[PDB]
Order: structure tokens, then C-alpha cells, then sequence
RNA sequence: AGCGCCGCAAUUCAUGCUGCUUGCAGCCUCUGAAUUUUGUUAAAUGAGGGUUAGUUUGACUGUAUAAAUACAGUCUUGCUUUCUGACCCUGGUAGCUGCUCACCCUGAUGCUGCUGUCAAUAGACAGGAUAGGUGCGCUCCCAGCAAUAAGGGCGCGGAUGUACUGCUGUAGUGGCUACUGAAUCACCCCCGAUCAAGGGGGAACCCUCCAAAAGGUGGGUUGAAAGGAGAAGUCAUUUAAUAAGG
DNA sequence: GTGAAGGTTCTCTTCAGTATTAATAAGGCCACTG
DNA sequence: GTGGCCTTATTAAATGACTTCTCAACCTTCAC
């Protein structure tokens, strides 16, 4: 699970604007967090398939949003994903 | 069907199954692995299942240069063998399931090109269809096997008065018939080769074999992949999933030991039995077993101390062990691998071969195979192997002194058919034939007697153990267990209460049903019926008829006839295969197919 | 009988890039039809009801268009149009709307669900995933009978200024 | 209500019984078949989870016999399973982590359903398989809930280029890991073993036997079965995720 | 020098497959007429 | 009794089943 102190900082860290809370940038970067916790979980719990079910629906929510991003601008896109650490 | 396993519990100290663990995981099972995917990608694997056969060295040879590369090379030479032999025995299989699933699919392609309607019979014959009645009337009357003959008979008859009256032939079953077709009884009939062939056609789409990797090495760089990594498109994401939701395997592919002798049994000054296998001869492993199969590993010694007695003047051949089978059996709990798991060996044995008179059985089947192969097959080592083979014909002669029970005696004319359907597992009528009377029925419920409860039993666990696990896996719980022992038991159960009615009546032989099939039967009738009545909706079509496709799935038909064969073999009892008819109560169907099998004797 | 009458139908005319999923809803409210009728009336059963969903598991073969295309008079290449040529990948959750376009045409246009469009090139506006005045999403194309949104009644004409 | 199962009762009957004439004719006690009712103080079924290298189901040889098997002697090992008993539980302490929820309507193979102290709110404590409904049981039905089946409705905020997102707490409910609680058994107790390991001591009932009012040698017994296994492919069901399908 | 490990061959699979006798069905809600 | 509705695909897992294949043996060599 995670913190309001963590998700309100990653609020602020990839907001377009101060009351942003939702676009597809700060969606990424609040799944990015997830997905990398919950790797570092299943690689020391790989009979914790009820976590794995978990993964499976985060890094397909990123997938869509990140699409979504690129045709939008490869600008963001881009400048996106290299802040994240994203391949 | 005179082969079965025994087993027992192998013991030793835990270097001795720590060495054999690693020996196994980290160089045989990889191996296993490595052969079968450098032969799945062979150059003639494409002409290995157009014969459906492997050629017989193939393994053997691209085994050779993986036994020095450093992936392999600590193995001893009967663990080379034994991958060998598993890969060998894995295509051997499935080259033979591919061969006859092609088979069946041009066999059906050909009955739906010839499966034509008297409204299509019509027009392609140009003739009435009393004209044609009387054409097939004579092409009968030269045919009298006889639907393969029609078969023959329509291939390169390319007369379409012919062709047409051999096709209205067919598809009456090789027979005249006088009534008028119900041209919707038809069109379902069609329906369902086409079905059929739909489901053939889909079952030669079947993967290679997987192997067993042991370090899932691909789950965790995929999970890393996946996490850092943008899929590039759907497609991609959808191949991940597909490898992150593949379960590991835990265990590697067992040893299997083909010479008897390779496994050399001894007793410690503990007087216990022990073996140790060939090339790992360090490796003591002390048997831990049933006393319900001790004197089957007490003869194994005895065996090998006779023939050392007489200087191998004995054959090997006439050993009641045959193989040996060296398994991990998955351990509950926890701990390294050599400790949680138990290590199980499984000895096949001919149970021919504990009696003296079973075994002069076996001694001329071996003389007539060899007698056979020395005078069909006539290089040095090929005059090496006559030499061996005519060393074994002379060996044989040489008695081992087993215990002498006179083998069964049954009257042949004394048959006992056996009914086997999906609300009846077994039925049995002993007929006596040259009399046409039946001697005996028992019910299923005769046949369990006190254990009839437990069919019930079964029932009833099964509905209960698939509700809790349909409710387990929505929680991810592992808990999902069923009835498959329990349906075990009670094939045996009835197996034996078969055989020993048989043997009470003094049968010759014990008749079964040739019952195809049933599964792709049942699964193409149902679905040409629900397409008619759901048309256009699959999932109505799938709910159709849902729960008899399911008992028909679980039906075990295949268990029952093999716990029947190998119960009448260990008692001599021959097994006869007739037509189960489809008129008829249980008992009548049993009768009917006792006495059909005695006419059908010819 | 009506004397030298044929049997007939009321047909429609397909519009130039009209869906097949309005197609059939405006085939089916010119002859009163449920989607299982027409479905039925094709023979092709509950497939109709799918395909104005969009759901092409399967796609429509040439079966079921050349079906279709006896009870509507429209021939199955024509119905083939009414679809996504070959290789174009299509969404059909997200239904969209030009707006201008229906002001011109009141029909739904199978492009907009193209997964490579996203601007109307001949009014040169982004096309609509929802009702710009009250986000509720467009309902399937087979029931645009009103041609305005179904929650606050904007006519899909009016929506084309609150475009781009 | 429906469906499955269970027995009950009834009819007909042969795989049952009776007879001389051994292929037929009666009958329905026994042992069974055909599915026909019916739920009764009946007789049968009965599904919360767990607990033994448990016992019996063996091998060989001789003797007997019509097989079936039976008796006597010698040997014996612990494997993989199916039942019947008996016993124990309703778990604990830290971590990691999934899913769910703005709100409303509908209600799914959804969740929950025992006893009795206490107790207005809240659940706790002590019992415990008697665990909602019927003879028993269900995904059916009843009652409460239902966000964690599907759908539908409809707020403000972000976003609005097809992605969607927030309203979400010491929250509800799952999974995984580590350590840990009870039975860890086959007539009972105690001390040990668990890749090997057994030892000691008792209670009932029956044999064997001093010549005997009385207890006591030498032993026996204290629930039964089944077995052919590995390897590879496939089908079916269900669950989860994904996609809108070349 | 008896025991352990290791070697060696075993062929061809143009053959097997394709037909019946088929069972009452196996669909359930809602609303709406007749 | 008529009529409307009910989406369909792939891949993985568990369970229950089915099918196929396999079930040598004598000899040589080097080690006390
Ligand atoms: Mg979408
Ligand atoms: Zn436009
Ligand atoms: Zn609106």
C-alpha cells in the first residue's frame, strides 16, 4: 500500500499544474510506483499469485496510458518516460 | 498386459541424495531439455511426422557432442542414457499421436466429400433413387471388412452412378435400407463431421514439448522486462503475461534404468535390502517398503545372486525385474531439495515370471522373437549383436526354480461380457455360448457389494470438491483437491470383482467394449444439436447440454478396461474386444456383447 | 392478396460512411424490428445484437453479410463498407462523434472508431468521446433514434461548436 | 417450490427360491433387477478443517479339497491410495502485498447463518460439528449484507486526441513469507525416533491348568480394503488477466 | 580378479483412417397475449 | 405459446479424464 505523504508527493513531482491530480502524466508516474514495489514482491514471493493478478492489471493500466501519452506528443512521451526510467 | 510397477522409499544419508539432486537438476534435466529442443528444430522433423516415427538413433547421436560441453559433462554414462531414453520415449509419443490425428482428420475429409443427401444423391448419381437402391444392391452383392471394401470400392470408381450407390451404401451403415431420409436428421449428421473436423483440424495444432526448467530463469527477466520496460505493442504485453502466469516446474525428470542389471541389489549386515545403480555404485540406497511387495525385491536379489552362482550361464532375460524408474516424490513443507523431497524407485517386473510355468511362458516368447530377429537380420558389431542375441537363446534354457502354480484353465466357450456405460459403470453377464444362456448377471451393486457406498461416494465428492474449488480459486487459495483417487479405487475395486466372478464360472475369456472415442462423439453431437437451438449465440451453445458433456469428460472408461486387462492377466485370463450394442437395458447389452465376441471368433 | 404486389420491405439508403451498427438500428426502427428479429428474420440468430455492439469475435463473414444482405436490399460489399477494411484496427468501447458531421449527415461514421483517427480532416475538429456539455458517454450507434444526447438532450448538431 | 441423494413401501420379475421332467411350471422368505410411490415416533444417507512409518488386506513350503479356499510351519519392511473409528481444532505474533469502495438502483455459482453466558451501542468469554430450510444436501430456497458478477443511474475536481483518474479509512476481504499452538493415533498410558527406532508398563475378554476355599502360569485377541508406473500431448470445467483480433 | 563403468544394436511401419444401432432433453428468466 | 435478451477470442492455473510411448542384455575394459 502507499503512503498520502508518497502519493501526494508524486502529485507534485509530475503535475502539469497545481490542482492537476489526474492527467495521464501523474497517472503513469502513481503506477510506476506501484508496479516497481510489487516487482520487488513477486521476486521474493512468486507463489503470491494473488499479487501477481495485481501486477498483471497495473502494467496493463500503464501500458494504456502510456500509448494514450505518445500519440498525444512524443515530446511529453518521451521526456516522460526517461524521468520515470521507463525502456 | 502382464507388466506392472511396484515401488518403494529410497533411504540413504543426505550426501548421497544431495549428489544425485544436483546430478539430476543441474545437469541431466537440462540436458533432457537441450535434446529436446535442438530436436524440434531438426531438418527432418517436418518428415518425422509425415511417418509419425523417429528414427531410432537420432537422439542417441545429437546426444554425443552434449555429453563434453561444459552444460553436461559430469554425468555418468547410463544418466546420458537415461535423458536418451526420455527423449526418445517423448517424441516417440507424440510423433504417434500426430500420425493418427492426421489420419482421422483425412478419414472424416474424405466421409463429408462422400456423406451426400438422396436430394444430392440425385443429382449426382442422374439416377432415381430406386435406380441407385438397386446399383448398391448389386455393389454389395460383390463387396461381401466389408465397409472398408465400400471404402476401397468408392475411391477409384469414378462412375458417379457407382460412387453415388457405394455413398447411399455408407451411409446406412453398408446396408439397404427402404425408409425415406429425415432431411434434418441429415443435416445434423453432416453438422457433425463437420464439427469433427473443426476439432481435428484444431487438435493438430498442438505444441512441442516443453521441457522442464528448473530455474524459470525466463519468468524472472521477463518480470523485470515487464516492470522497466514499455510494451511495444498488445501483443507483446500479451506474450509477458502468457510467460509470468507459467508455473515452475519443481522437479526434474526422473532416471530411467532400461538393463535390469543396472541396478545391483545387496543386503546390509542390518539386514536390510539395498541397491546402488550403475555408476554411481557409491551411492548406497536402502529400500524401504510394503511388505505387500517385499518378495517382489527379495527375488530381484535372488535373481542376481543365481545367475553370479552359475557364472552368467543365466539370462538376464528371464530376470523378473525389467527396468527400473529413479523418481523425486514433491515433499510437503520445507527445505532443500534433497530433503523435502523423497526419492521413489519404481521397478517394472512381468508378473509371468514369478512362477516357473509363467516363466517357461515368457522363455518361448523370447526364443521365437530372437529365433526370429537372428534369422531376419542376416558389420562387426552387427555380428556382435547376433552374438549376444544368440548367447541370450541359449541362456534362457537355464531354469531359475520358481515357485510352480499351475496356470488358469477356462472353458472357452464361457465368456463374460462386460457393459460399460456412463450411468452404469460395469455390468457383467456370464453367457455360456454353445448353450446361448446366460449364467450369471451382476449389477454394478453386486459387483462393489460393501463397497457399493462408496460409488455414491464419488459422486458426491465430486460436485463437493468442484464447488470448493470454483470458490478457492476466486480467493487464489491453493486449497483445490479432487476425487481422482477415490475413482481410482473403484476401478480396481470392480477390475477385481470382474475377474474373480470369471474365474468362478471358469471363463475363457473376459469381453470388453470397443467403445471408440466417446469424448469428441458426444462433444460434436451436443454442439451440432445447441447450434441449432442457439443459433448465432456460442455462449447459449456452450450452456447447452453443459453438465452430461462434463460427466461424459469424467467418465472413466479407459481406467476400467485397462484395471480389467491387467487384473485378467495376472491370472491368465484372455481379454476378447466386441461391440457394446446400443439397444438394451445394461444387461442385455453385456449378454449381446459376450456372444458377439464368441461369433465373431473366426 | 393485393393483386401484382411484390413482396417488399421498408428499406433505408446507406449513407457514404455510415457504421453498420447505425445501419441496422435505422433498419430495424424503420420496420419496428427488435435486434434478436432481425437476427431471426436474417437467420443468423443473436448475431445482430453483437455486431450493433460493435463485438467482431468474429468478424462478419460472408455468410452472415451475404444473409443480411437478403433481407436488406443493400448487396455485401456495400455492408463490407459499413465496416473497417482489412487491417484497420478498430475500437468499439469508446463510441465517438464528429458532430459536424452529423449537423450534414445524421448518421454514425464506422471511421470514428478507428484506433488512427482522431480529427475530423473536412471540419478540422477533434471528434468527441462524450457529450462535451454533460460527459455521459454516446450510446451504441444502433440507438441514436434522437439524434441528441440521451442524459441532457443536446442535439448532436449543437455539439459541434464545443469541438476542438 | 425445483434438483440430486437416502431409505421406506408397493408392483412386476429373474441373476433369487421350490420341484422332477434339467426345461420348464409355480412363488416372492432370502439375494438381486426394472427407478413407481413416499418422508413418518420410521431406516438410511449426511460435506467445517486437521491428526499414525497406525491395524487388516502378504511371500514361500507341506497337508486337504470340486474350485473357492482352509489348516499347519517358516519369513515379513516402513511404498502409493480408499474407507471406518478415535482424537484435536476453531488459532496466534511480526512482515510483504493484491483486489474493493463518491453516492444510488438491481442482485451474482457473491458473502454470512452453531450453542449458551453475558451484552442497549459492541462484541467478548466458555462450549463446539448438533451449524439457516427438508430424511439428507445444493450453485436452489429463506433472512441480512452486497464495493469487491454483470449492468443501469448520477455528482463535483483533474484530464478530455481513443487513456482514464480522485472522492479510499487505525477501512472490508484475500494471498505470500517467517516463527509459532493441538491431536501427530487403531485397546489404554508414558518415554523416545522421524532419511528410521523402538522401549517400558497396564485394561478387558478367551484359551491353557494346580486338583484347590482362592489367584494364576504360557499365550492369544481387542476395524477393514486396493494397487501399473513414469513421461509427453490433448479435451472439458472453473478461475484470473488481456484484447476488440492480423 | 570380481566388480564397476561403459558400448553396442535392434531392421520397416504406403499404414491407418473414413460407415452404423443412436437417446426425451439437457433454456431461463422477464412480460405479454390467448 | 410468442418474443426479447443473453458477446467472443487467447493464455495461464487448478481439477477430472482421454490418448500415445517406454518397460534390453551380453560383452569389454580397467581397476586389486
Ligand atoms: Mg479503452
Ligand atoms: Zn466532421
Ligand atoms: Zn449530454
Amino acid at each position: 500500500a502507499l503512503t498520502q505523504e508518497r502519493k501526494q508527493e508524486i502529485i507534485v513531482n509530475y503535475q502539469v499544474h497545481e490542482t492537476d491530480t489526474g492527467s495521464a502524466d501523474v497517472q503513469v508516474a502513481m503506477l510506476t510506483e506501484r508496479i516497481n514495489r510489487l516487482s520487488l514482491h513477486l521476486q521474493a514471493n512468486k507463489k503470491d499469485h494473488s499479487s501477481r493478478r495485481g501486477l498483471l492489471k497495473l502494467i496493463g493500466q500503464r501500458k494504456r496510458l502510456l500509448a494514450y501519452i505518445q500519440k498525444d506528443s512524443r515530446e511529453k512521451y518521451q521526456a516522460l518516460i526517461g524521468r520515470l526510467g521507463i525502456r | 498386459s502382464s507388466q506392472i510397477t511396484i515401488q518403494a522409499r529410497l533411504i540413504s544419508f543426505e550426501s548421497n541424495r544431495q549428489q544425485l539432486w544436483k546430478l539430476m537438476a543441474d545437469l541431466n534435466t537440462p540436458l533432457i531439455n537441450e535434446l529436446l529442443c535442438q530436436l524440434g528444430q531438426h531438418p527432418d522433423f517436418e518428415k518425422w511426422q509425415q511417418k509419425g516415427k523417429l528414427p531410432s538413433t537420432v537422439v542417441s547421436q545429437l546426444c554425443q557432442p552434449l555429453k563434453t560441453d561444459p552444460r553436461f559433462a559430469g554425468q555418468p554414462s547410463r544418466l546420458y542414457m537415461s535423458a536418451i531414453h526420455i527423449v526418445d520415449y517423448i517424441y516417440k509419443s507424440w510423433l504417434a499421436i500426430q500420425k493418427r490425428l492426421q489420419q482421422q482428420l483425412d478419414g472424416k475429409t474424405r466421409w463429408l466429400e462422400m456423406l451426400n443427401s438422396d436430394a444430392e444423391l440425385v443429382e449426382l448419381s442422374g439416377d432415381t433413387l430406386e435406380a441407385i437402391r438397386v446399383k448398391a444392391a448389386e455393389i454389395l452383392a460383390i463387396a461381401m471388412s466389408l465397409s472398408k471394401t465400400l471404402f476401397d470400392a468408392y475411391q477409384e470408381t469414378e462412375d458417379i452412378k457407382s460412387r453415388s450407390a457405394i455413398s447411399y451404401l455408407l451411409k446406412n451403415g453398408c446396408k439397404l435400407t427402404d425408409k425415406e431420409e429425415d432431411s434434418e436428421k441429415f443435416a445434423k449428421r453432416r453438422r457433425q463431421v463437420e464439427i469433427q473436423i473443426q476439432r481435428l483440424t484444431e487438435k493438430l495444432i498442438s505444441r512441442m514439448p516443453k521441457g522442464r526448467d528448473l530455474t524459470n530463469a525466463k519468468w524472472l527477466e521477463t518480470l523485470l522486462t515487464a516492470t522497466t520496460t514499455v510494451a511495444e505493442d498488445n501483443a507483446q504485453a500479451k506474450r509477458w503475461q502468457d510467460i509470468l502466469l507459467t508455473r515452475s516446474s519443481s522437479l526434474p525428470f526422473p532416471l530411467v534404468f532400461e538393463t535390469n542389471e543396472d541396478m545391483v541389489w545387496s543386503k546390509n549386515q542390518k539386514g536390510r535390502l539395498c541397491v546402488h545403480f550403475n555408476g554411481l555404485s557409491d551411492l548406497i540406497f536402502e529400500v524401504y517398503c510394503g511388505n505387500r511387495q517385499l518378495h517382489w525385491f527379495q527375488r530381484f536379489l535372488e535373481d542376481q545372486q543365481t545367475k553370479r552362482k552359475s557364472k552368467n550361464q543365466h539370462s538376464s532375460g528371464l530376470f523378473t525385474l525389467r527396468n527400473g524408474h529413479l523418481v523425486w516424490l514433491e515433499g510437503e513443507g520445507k527445505g532443500e531439495p534433497w530433503n523435502l523431497h523423497h526419492l521413489t524407485l519404481y521397478c517394472c517386473v512381468d508378473n509371468r515370471l514369478w512362477t516357473e510355468e509363467g516363466t517357461e511362458i515368457v522363455r518361448q516368447e523370447k526364443a521365437d522373437e530372437i529365433t526370429k530377429f537372428i534369422t531376419n537380420m542376416k558389420s562387426d558389431t552387427q555380428q556382435a549383436l547376433i552374438q549376444r542375441k544368440q548367447s541370450t537363446l541359449t541362456r534362457i534354457n537355464n531354469s531359475f526354480e520358481r515357485p510352480s502354480q499351475p496356470l488358469y484353465q477356462g472353458q472357452s466357450h464361457i465368456l463374460v461380457g462386460v457393459s460399460l456405460g456412463l450411468e452404469k459403470p460395469a455390468t457383467v453377464a456370464v453367457v455360456d455360448a454353445i448353450a446361448n444362456k446366460v449364467l450369471a448377471y451382476r449389477s454394478i451393486k453386486q459387483l462393489l457389494g460393501d463397497n457399493y457406498e462408496l460409488l455414491n461416494r464419488q459422486r458426491r465428492q465430486q460436485q463437493y470438491l468442484s464447488h470448493e474449488r470454483h470458490k478457492a480459486q476466486k480467493n487464489f487459495s491453493p486449497n483445490q483437491f479432487g476425487a481422482s483417487e477415490l475413482g481410482q479405487h473403484i476401478d480396481r475395486l470392480l477390475a477385481k470383482a470382474i475377474v474373480a466372478l470369471a474365474r468362478t464360472y471358469k471363463a475363457g475369456s473376459i469381453v470388453l467394449p470397443k467403445l471408440g472415442d466417446m469424448r469428441e462423439v458426444v462433444q460434436s453431437e451436443i454442439q451440432a444439436i445447441a447450434e441449432q437451438k442457439f443459433p448465432g449465440y456460442i455462449e447459449g451453445q456452450q450452456k447447452y447440454a453443459k453438465q452430461y458433456r462434463v460427466n461424459v469428460h469424467r467418465w472413466s472408461y479407459g481406467r476400467l478396461i485397462q484395471s480389467i486387462q491387467s487384473k485378467a492377466a495376472q491370472t491368465g485370463i484372455v481379454i476378447e474386444e466386441g461391440k457394446q450394442p446400443i439397444r438394451g437395458s445394461p444387461h442385455d447389452k453385456a449378454k449381446e456383447l459376450a456372444l458377439s465376441a464368441y461369433n465373431l471368433r473366426l | 392478396e393485393a393483386p401484382d404486389v411484390k413482396p417488399w420491405l421498408f428499406l433505408i439508403k446507406p449513407y457514404e460512411g455510415e457504421s453498420l451498427s447505425h445501419f441496422l438500428g435505422r433498419f430495424r426502427r424503420a420496420n419496428h424490428l427488435s435486434a434478436s428479429g432481425l437476427g431471426t428474420l436474417a437467420g443468423i440468430g443473436a448475431i445482430v445484437a453483437r455486431w450493433e455492439r460493435f463485438h467482431f469475435n468474429p468478424r462478419p463473414s460472408q455468410q452472415e453479410l451475404e444473409a443480411i444482405a437478403s433481407v436488406v436490399e443493400v448487396d455485401a460489399q456495400r455492408l463490407a463498407q459499413m465496416l473497417p477494411p482489412a487491417g484497420v484496427g478498430m475500437q468499439h468501447e469508446p463510441i465517438r462523434l464528429c458532430g459536424a458531421c452529423y449537423a450534414e449527415s445524421p448518421c454514425h461514421r464506422i471511421e470514428w472508431q478507428y484506433k488512427s483517427v482522431w480529427k475530423c480532416d473536412r471540419h478540422q475538429l477533434k471528434i468527441l468521446a462524450k457529450c462535451p456539455n454533460c460527459q455521459a458517454p454516446f450510446k451504441m450507434p444502433a440507438l441514436w433514434e434522437d439524434g441528441c444526447c440521451h442524459r441532457c438532450r443536446m442535439p448532436f448538431a449543437e455539439m459541434a461548436k464545443l469541438q476542438k
